Parts: C-alpha cells; structure tokens; sequence
C-alpha cells in the first residue's frame, strides 16, 4: 500500500557519483527531475572536476529504476516500489568487451522528498591508449532491455543486461551488466517474477554553457507478463 | 520577474492573477527554460493557462529539452487544457529530441479523448520517431487497447484506399486495350467499316485519360503508384457491329460497378475530398456512356442486324459518321 | 490432355500442381463440355481454381448447359471462390437456358453473404427469366427470409427515388405555371407595371427549363416519366407588387424544402450520382433565388410600399430596369 503511494507526483533528483578509474578522480552531479506514473526522466548532468577521460556515452549508462511506468496489471511485480521511503542499495558490475571492468555502488532512497542518489565507482584494467576510453566511439544511444529476475537469497532482485554502444566506424562494444538490488528493511517487498523492461533515451546540449554538459530525456517503463 | 513562476507551480491562481495585473514577466525563461506556461500544463491549472495566454503567452514554447505545453498536457491527461491550447495554435506536429510528437504522448499514456482531439487537429497516425516506432506501436507495447483499436481503423482506410485506387488504374487501363483492339478489328478487309474504328479509336484515347487522371491524385494523396500487368481482352474476333458495342456496354457496365465500390469505400472513411472527386469526373461520365451505347444496340437491333447487311452499313454512315 | 480433370474433381491439388507444371491443357472442354474451372468451382476448392486461373483459365466459359463457374459457386455456397472469380472478370449479369443469373441462384440457395457480394459488383435485382420470376420471387417461394428482406429493401428505393423525381417535375411545371399568372397580372392596364412583368416573365421560363432537366434525368436514369395535371395558381390578382413577391418568396422556400426531402432520400438509399446532381444544379440556384426575393422585399417594405405610390414606381423603374 505505501510503497507505491511514494510516486504520486513529480520527483526532483541530486545524482552524485565519485568514480576513480585508473589514476583519473571524478565527481559528477545530475541535477534533473523524474515522474513514474510515465516512465519520464529529464536529466543534465556536468562534472565539476574538468575535462574527462572517458566518453560521455560510457557514463550514462551508470547514473533510478524506482521511476519506471508501471502499469496496473504489473501492481504484483514492482520490488523497486514496495521499500518507498524504505530505499535500497544495489551493486553493479559493469564488464567491457576489450577492455576492462567498473565496479559500482549505489544507495538509492528517499531523503525528505528528494530523490538523492549516492554511487562510488571503480573502474579498473584498461588499456589508457584504447578505443572504448579512447575517445573513438560515437556520441550516440539505442533502445535496450533490462531482465530483473527474484532473488530470494537476497530477497531482493538480480537485473542482468547488455549494452551495444556503435564506434564511428561501425563497430560495437558489448558492455555486459551485472547488478543486485537489495532492500535496507526487513518489511515485506513484493516479488517480482523475471520478466524484461524497455529503455529509450535521448542525449543533447545546453547551447550556452561552458563546462563539460550532456543533457538527457529518457522513457523507461517494464514488462513480460501476457496478462488478461 | 521570476517570483509568478512558483505561484504557476503551486496552482495560486489569484496570486499569479495579482501579479500579472502588475507588470510582470509574461515569457519567462527560467533556469532550464521552463515557462510558467509549461508548469502550468504539466499541473491541471485551466484558469492559469487561461489567464496567461490572455497576458501574450507563446504556446510553442521551446524547451532545454525539446518540449512544449501540448507535449506535457497531453501527457498529463488534462483536456481541458489541450482544447484551449489546439485553439491558441498548438501544433499539433512538434517533435522532441527522440522525436516524439503530442500523438506518441497521448497513445503512450493511454488518454483516449485526448487521442479523438488531436486526430481531429491534424495529428497524422504514421509518424515515427527516431527509434523508428509509430503511436500504434507505443500503443501496442504498453497494454493500452483502445488507442490501438481507433488507430488500426485509420491505418487500414489508408492502405484500402491506397490498394482501390490502384485497382481503378489498372481497369481503366484496360479497357482502354479492348477499345484499341475493338477498333483494329473492324479495319480488316473482310469487315470494311471505317466509322464504327474511328469511333473505338476515340473511346481507346479517352480511357487513358481516365487512368492518368487517377495517377495524378493517387500522387496529390501522397500515395504510392504500382502499376501491374495489363491482361489481354477475351476476344479477337468481335462477330459484328451489334456484338462489339453489346460488349462495350457490359464493360462500361462493370467499370461503373468498381466507381460505385470505391465511393462507398471513401465514405465509410470520412474522405470528402476522394467523393466530391469521384462524383465530379467519373460517375456522371458513365450514366452518359451506358445512355449512348444503350441507344446505339436498340438502333441497331431495330434496323434489323446482325443478320441484316445495308443495316450496320446504314448505320455506320449515318450515326457514327 | 484429359487427366487433370479427374484430379480436379477428386480435390487432388498437387497432383493438378504437378500435372500442370508440365505442358498440360489448361482450357480443356470435355465429354459435355465442363471444363476443370467448373468442377472445380462446384466442389469447394479454393488452390485449384486459384492455379487454374495463373495458368490462364477463362472464367467464362460457355457450358453445354448454359453454365459458368460463376453460377455454380453461386449455387453451392463457397464465398471465396466467388470472390476470387468476380475479381478476375467473371460476368455477373450471365445467362442459362432457362435465364437465371448468379443471383437468381444466390437467391435460391439462400447463400445471404454471396448475395452481398454479387450486387456489390453490379447484379441487378429486377432480372427475370425466360418464366417471368425476379430474385425476389425465388426467395419469397422458397422461405428464404432475409435474402427477400434486402432485396425488397432496393426495389423499395428505386420505387420511391422514381416517385419522388416524378412529384418534382411536376412541383417546378406548377411554379411555372404561377409565374405566367403573376406575370400577366401586371400587364393589365389598371396594374401598368412593365418591369414586374418582364421579371415574372423571365422566372416563368426558367422554372421550365428547371423541369426539363429532371426529365433529361430521369430518362438518363431508366425510371419511367409520368406526368400529371397542373393545378391552377390560387389567385388570379395579386393585390400589388409586394404583395407578389413575398407570395413568390413562399413558392421558392417550398420548393427548396422538397428539393432537401429528395435529397434525404437519395441519401438513405446509397445514391451518390443523385445526391451529386441535386447539390451541383439545384441547391445553390434555391439559396440565391431566396436571398434576392428578401432582398427586394425588404426594399419594398422600406421604401413604403403599398400604401404608397411612387414607391413601386420608383423601384419598377430602379431596380428591376
């Protein structure tokens, strides 16, 4: 009953990530907001800590679920939904194809009514001369699916998934991710079977701002149940 | 300056009446390019929206992200607001960054009224966005039957039209070789009428100027032209005169079947503009056509063909010369 | 050369597949003259009259017996096959010895879809045979029910729009008819009005060429005229000039409220060459012919008329010279 009641309406947000990926710290802070009764967020992002290393594209992927369209039929199948303000925690692991891998906490919750988002990031066993961190790919994205599966050694959930991000010269790394998601309560959370969820995302700049940018709209909502 | 924009936000109508009265900032962009206007319609706020489109409100309205009050009220589900939007002069056909356009909003969120306001206001029901999907596939995704329902009915009008036209291109088409072969038939030695040929030649050439005229249309329309093959006619051999034009009149007879067939076709759609053209230059054609070959087989029967030579000599002299 | 017939009637469509793959006849006529198209449209077989018809088939082809597939797929019940053979140019107005058409057939059978069908591609409902019946009598005699329903549903229409033509002919020879009398009222020596009469003179013609229209349609149409009497007008003095032109603004009005009952009824019964005929001579003469009669009568009226000469004198001599 309440852990849906928590998205009634619009959801402001304050997203900040410290990363450090081979002798390269990083700070980064999205500022945006989100409503879940469309699946809506609408993001801009910028780093505080100059120019980066690692493409834009590469950080969009690791930067709230807890905002995707739910429909009535899936009421059963929203884990992400039962621990609100409960929040949760999830731990991602994130694997390039030649090259290296990102592991990634996040803490996810409420605080007051902002959604506030905490991640810590490693990124490790790279190839600083590579294409993938080289600055090769292309400032682009595509629509992809996430499989969340129960998890009741947790209690909680597994999302399994695969990124396909197109270089400039038609080639594509496949980022293969890995994440589990666990609630900080003991309280009841509903189970959701696994079933897919659909992800559409678009990327742009401020024409006006002269730091380092990348604003982004995004649609997101789940489903895999054939119901009546 | 700013201070109306937070009052548009919490729905204080009468502060933001109070404040406007007072000059202030009517075209606001904020801190993300947010005009009172779009927190207003993201909000179910009439008198808001009302109160600022009377002050000089723009209702396209540029976003940082590409959207525009109609794009967030049609989300929302408020009709109200998108009736008096449609009629300050939204459009209809604005698109974001991933391309969506007020349609892919409203069969996204699954407002079926709001769906009927904007098909009636110009919404096309095949636009696509940049992933490449169309209002009936966010439909169709996402569980919401009834848009998909009302948004299959148009698909289908479309592509039946498209497919009838086609088909009065090729039957046209080929009665215009029957003529062409009607015509070389009595051109022979052993059938020396030369005014029953000139009369098919000339029937020959005003048949495909009916089929080019479909042509054109189907390309005003915005359709697709695919022509197919064209069959050769039944026979070689017409045996006379009165069974050659016995012949003609039965296929005036089935080409003004298929007319009546499409026009009843592009009414059940709703498609004034292919009825008023189908009745302007092709129905009233044929009633005239089936009047005259009616009066030439009785003339002819009367005079005392086929078994009578000097009757479709006389015939030939007098009537068709 | 002769057994792919039997493969034909056993339903056996690979083998007529295979058979005909190699160089077979295609157009066989037989011991009594059926071909594999009509025992292939007599049993229910769909693939084989479909690969009948790619491999060149004649879909009329003239039975010992007077028959086409056409009429036996009528007579046994299968849709699709009648659907496939009148898309591919089977006549639907062909005869037997006996007369029938496929409707006469369909009607018998009681096949109600096939019926649709048929007159959707121009089957005529009033058709006899060599003994006098319709598809109507056939139905009715037979206790098929709704077949009797829907036909006797467009006898009814032809009847009524035939009725209806003939009642407005007679309507526009009866205004005619009153104008003359208006006309020539003026014309007397204590009425010396010369310019109302050459006005009522005028619409006294037009109104005749407005009758002779609908009777060059009527005959377009193959409805039968009758004509009837024309009641006299109901005054022989139209006591003044205003007097005459509001009593012409009334006879225009009842003319234009029959004009819209017609039109009604042409469009109930599906008529769009009717309906087209209607609007394009008639509706915008009526709205013009009203607004210049008020016009006049409001001149009149202001001008002081008829308690005044000098008034009709003056507009006599101003606006109708």
């Amino acid at each position: 009953s309440k852990g849906e009641e928590l998205f009634t309406g619009v959801v402001p947000i304050l997203v900040e990530l410290d990363g450090d990926v081979n002798g390269h710290k990083f700070s980064v802070r999205g500022e945006g907001e989100g409503d879940a009764t469309n699946g809506k967020l609408t993001l801009k992002f910028i780093c505080t800590t100059g120019k980066l290393p690692v493409p834009w594209p590469t950080l969009v992927t690791t930067l709230v679920q807890c905002f995707s369209r739910y429909p009535d039929h899936m009421k059963r199948h929203d884990f992400f939904k039962s621990a609100m303000p409960e929040g949760y925690v999830q731990e991602r692991t994130i694997s390039f194809k030649d090259d290296g891998t990102y592991k990634t906490r996040a803490e996810v919750k409420f605080e007051g009514d902002t959604l506030v988002n905490r991640i810590e990031l490693k990124g490790i066993d790279f190839k600083e001369d590579g294409n993938i961190l080289g600055h090769k790919l292309e400032y682009n994205f595509n629509s992809h699916n996430v499989y969340i599966t129960a998890d009741k050694q947790k209690n909680g959930i597994k999302a399994n998934f695969k990124i396909r991000h197109n270089v400039e010269d038609g080639s594509v790394q496949l980022a293969d991710h890995y994440q589990q998601n666990t609630p900080i309560g003991d309280g009841p959370v509903l189970l959701p079977d696994n079933h897919y969820l659909s992800t559409q995302s678009a990327l742009s700049k401020d024409p006006n701002e002269k730091r380092d940018h990348m604003v982004l709209l995004e649609f997101v909502t789940a489903a895999g149940i054939t119901h009546h | 300056g700013k201070e109306l924009l937070e009052a548009a936000r919490a729905g204080q109508d009468d502060e933001v009446a109070v404040l406007m009265a007072r000059g202030a900032e009517v075209n606001a962009a904020d801190d993300v390019g947010v005009t009172p206007l779009h927190l207003a319609a993201q909000r179910g706020h009439l008198a808001i929206v009302s109160v600022l489109l009377a002050f000089g409100a723009s209702v396209n309205a540029a976003d940082l992200w590409g959207q525009t009050p109609l794009h967030l009220a049609a989300t929302a589900g408020h009709l109200e607001i998108v009736e008096v939007l449609l009629r300050s002069g939204a459009s209809v056909n604005a698109r974001d960054n991933i391309g969506h356009t007020p349609l892919h909003l409203a069969a996204w969120a699954g407002h079926l009224e709001i769906v009927e306001v904007l098909l009636a206001y110009g919404a096309d029901v095949f636009a696509q966005d940049k992933f490449g999907k169309t209002p009936f596939d966010l439909a169709i995704d996402n569980g919401n039957e009834d848009i998909a329902e009302v948004l299959q009915r148009l698909l289908e009008c479309r592509r039946d039209a498209e497919a009838a036209i086609n088909y009065q291109i090729n039957l046209e088409l080929y009665a215009s070789y029957v003529y062409l072969s009607m015509s070389y038939y009595f051109d022979r030695d052993d059938v020396a009428l030369k005014n029953f040929a000139k009369y098919f030649l000339h029937q020959s050439h005003e048949e495909r100027e009916h089929a080019e005229k479909l042509m054109k249309l189907q390309n005003q329309r915005g359709g697709e032209i695919s022509l197919q093959s064209i069959s050769s006619p039944d026979s070689d051999d017409w045996e006379s005169g009165l069974n050659a034009m016995e012949s003609a009149l039965h296929l005036e007879k089935a080409v003004n079947a298929s007319l009546l067939r499409l026009h009843k076709l592009a009414t059940d759609c709703n498609d004034p503009h292919l009825c008023d053209f189908i009745e302007t230059h092709y129905l009233n054609e044929q009633v005239k056509a089936i009047k005259e070959l009616g009066d030439h087989v009785t003339n002819l029967r009367k005079m005392g063909a086929p078994e009578s030579g000097l009757a479709e000599y006389l015939f030939d002299k007098h009537t068709l010369g």
